RNA sequence: GGGGGACGGUUACCACGGAGUGAUUCAUGACUGGGGUGAAGUCGUAACAAGGUAGCCGUAGGGGAACCUGCGGCUGGAUC
RNA sequence: UAGUUGGUGGGGUAAAGGCCUACCAAGGCGACGAUCCGUAACUGGUCUGAGAGGAUGAUCAGUCACACUGGAACUGAGACACGGUCCAGACUCCUACGGGAGGCAGCAGUGGGGAAUAUUGGACAAUGGGCGAAAGCCUGAUCCAGCCAUGCCGCGUGUGUGAAGAAGGUCUUCGGAUUGUAAAGCACUUUAAGUUGGGAGGAAGGGCAGUAAGUUAAUACCUUGCUGUUUUGACGUUACCAACAGAAUAAGCACCGGCUAACUUCGUGCCAGCAGCCGCGGUAAUACGAAGGGUGCAAGCGUUAAUCGGAAUUACUGGGCGUAAAGCGCGCGUAGGUGGUUCAGCAAGUUGGAUGUGAAAUCCCCGGGCUCAACCUGGGAACUGCAUCCAAAACUACUGAGCUAGAGUACGGUAGAGGGUGGUGGAAUUUCCUGUGUAGCGGUGAAAUGCGUAGAUAUAGGAAGGAACACCAGUGGCGAAGGCGACCACCUGGACUGAUACUGACACUGAGGUGCGAAAGCGUGGGGAGCAAACAGGAUUAGAUACCCUGGUAGUCCACGCCGUAAACGAUGUCGACUAGCCGUUGGGAUCCUUGAGAUCUUAGUGGCGCAGCUAACGCGAUAAGUCGACCGCCUGGGGAGU
């Protein structure tokens, strides 16, 4: 474009926005459950994953992942959750920490600890 | 229609040392016959002459060193429309000092050698290499 | 005693509050219109080779659904 | 938008003003974005970047705005006043029920919210403020301690010797390899932490006494030099120094398939699980879970969140538009952008210089202090700016005068389906009339529906009516594009070509705005030959709304008005200038020996090949996508959606 262009109509720059769009720009965040389903991954996968839904203190029923080996999430138990994009399964766009406040971490672990909240032997 | 003049004479010495020319002839003027004055001295061409009386023409003969001419590139700075004005701090050097900078000061159209060595900035017109 | 002053009276100005009629913005609503996805299923086989009636673009009419026909244009058209 | 925008007269305030009022006048602002909506305290600076820029305004500093909510004035040098006054409201508390009281967005602290943020400290010794100057008195600003790996910078967790290469571990071709001089063993060392002793600097003063100067009428008082004497520290067990103990007091965290430094066994078998992207796992997994080994960093290491880089991925520096996304359907034209050629003037741009400024800090450079460094600090540069003066005059602007190469006019002359309004033809189709004549016609891969002795098709004669315009006809013409083919009259636009005079830059492009817009369709009125969506029947067909067959209505045609889109195509905006060739063709002048089936050259079109050059390639290539200018339109992953 030409000079006298750019003059009357300047170059605007196009905008993103967050791929995490609760916890409004905070890292972690609390919430209580509702419910914990098992569902299915996408096609070329073949597995049975662990999904709990959850409603935070914003007041949005986001639902999110639980890692680990095994949980103890009964419902209307606290959880604090944060950000991570699971490739995978659809419309899961949060983690759960482990360890923090009810989920109590996992057990018989001894390589890479300080995620999924084990201790030292 | 044409809005500018002297990116019409370097227009027409690229052209020609394409087609393998020597002799050039277009129209002149009073920037134009001093332009060439510059390129003489500096050494890119043989001469020049204003051989006329009412539409005064300027024939610029070329030069090869080998096959290859001796211009290899040229373009023009302050296009009528941008109108480039530079101080002796921000004044461009073309190639490390192995090209030829032509700028228009309060002293006449002199190079960037030149100029520089006076003190006197103003306005840039080519780089030729 | 006058002068002057205060206090009362009264008008102006003004906040709260009260009235009517509008905008605009979120929150939600029986029922409805589409879209995206999915992996099972049923109906067909429209398009890609002259895809078995050459395709497409505009427009109108029709039809379970891809779509079909009419008028005009196009080669992004292959055989000779 | 009606104190709204000016004027006048009078008030009002430290001070100019619609600040206020009374009449006068009908103005003012706006596409250079007023008004309105949504959000946000700005700045010196911080964080990235090679740079241009991009985000962002914690601590430190300057300015503004508030002090439970909404008002209002007083006092005063100066407030429309955070610990003042009055009022209204909300909210706590007191009460003898009549009435009262209060405002932590001061320092601590509690409750609440939250992913998340500290002690109800010590003092006036220092620097400062307020009052009194006579010392003194106040100070939750200051100066200091407490808490928290919250960050940057520094130091420890020992050093040397030591191969029977020990056990022990893991792997193995069963031979060994590896952990590994690493341990153990032997010889030394003691910073920090612990313990003991010592120990500055932050202190300037004040009191008291003495003395000398000047004040004076009176060296009485008092002020000032100076002397002498006495007194003062929160920090504080100060930094710092010496001695003693002994190797004792002190290492994790992620990762190891590729990007990417570093690997093999054992469990598990499409399960559990992994993941920043590619993607691994179905019975041998260097990717999941473990075990050895190894690599990165260290008093920290990892994940998440959030900005700038890489991103030439909003391209000023620094990109694109024939087919990948991207050139409006084409014109004319206002605001605006750009300007052929000679002088002359001027100095608004431009360059050079001087002065005033651009707070201090921060960044950068040279130094100086803390055992080094972080940290503190002296001097300089820089802060790109804005303003006022002085000079220069090439280019742009402005001004004055000219010139004819752009552009336009006048004069001959050709070529054309360029428009509009009427008129007139000939061939063919159909309907109708009439004669002759008599059994099928028509249709199709093949048939059937249909039409026929109530005389069809054929064939001859006649009448009526409607629309299209063979051959010429061609990569041929004209038009801004859509478009435009019978012949003649009638009005009427522009282009070509030659000669010659004149005007003397009168030009280009064009956001908004104005027009002309195929076909289908829509409105009122005409008109009804053929063709033909919708439709009807026959056939084909598992099925056939479809293709094919026989029929057949709106429409196609005309007048008037509307709609505005197309593969509206050269998938290529308009305008101007340069760059090897060859073969065609429309129209027009030339030159030329002349008989030419002539010759060569030159402009205005329209085609086929081709060198340089460009292009991702295909391919364009004097009718550029080549080399360059002036202005405009437009593009930013696919769907969702031109919705």
């Amino acid at each position: 474009a030409t000079i006298n262009q750019l003059v009357r109509k300047p170059r605007k720059r196009m905008v993103d926005k967050s791929d995490v769009p609760a916890l409004q720009n905070c890292p972690q965040r609390r919430g209580v459950c509702t419910r914990v389903y098992t569902t299915t991954p996408k096609k070329p996968n073949s597995a049975l994953r662990k999904v709990c839904r959850v409603r935070l203190t914003n007041g949005f029923e986001v639902s999110s992942y639980i890692g680990g080996e095994g949980h103890n999430l009964q419902e209307h138990s606290v959880v604090l959750i944060r950000g991570g994009r699971v490739k995978d399964l659809p419309g899961v766009r949060y983690h759960t920490v482990r360890g923090s406040l009810d989920t109590s971490g996992v057990k018989d672990r001894k390589q890479g600890r300080s995620k999924y909240g084990a201790k030292r032997p | 229609s044409m809005q500018d003049p002297l990116a019409d004479m370097l227009t027409r010495i690229r052209n020609a040392q394409m087609a393998e020319k020597t002799v050039v002839s277009m129209p002149s003027s009073k920037l134009k016959a001093a332009v060439a004055k510059v390129l003489k001295d500096e050494g890119y061409i043989a001469d020049f002459q204003i051989s006329s009386e009412v539409k005064p023409q300027l024939s610029i003969e070329l030069k090869y060193f080998e096959g290859k001419p001796v211009i290899e590139e040229v373009k023009r700075i302050s296009r009528p429309g941008l109108r480039q004005y530079k101080s002796v701090e921000q004044l461009p050097k073309v190639r490390g000092g192995l090209g030829v900078s032509i700028v228009s000061t309060n002293k006449g159209v002199m190079t960037d050698r030149a100029a520089r060595a006076a003190g006197v900035g103003g306005e840039v017109l080519c780089t030729v290499f």
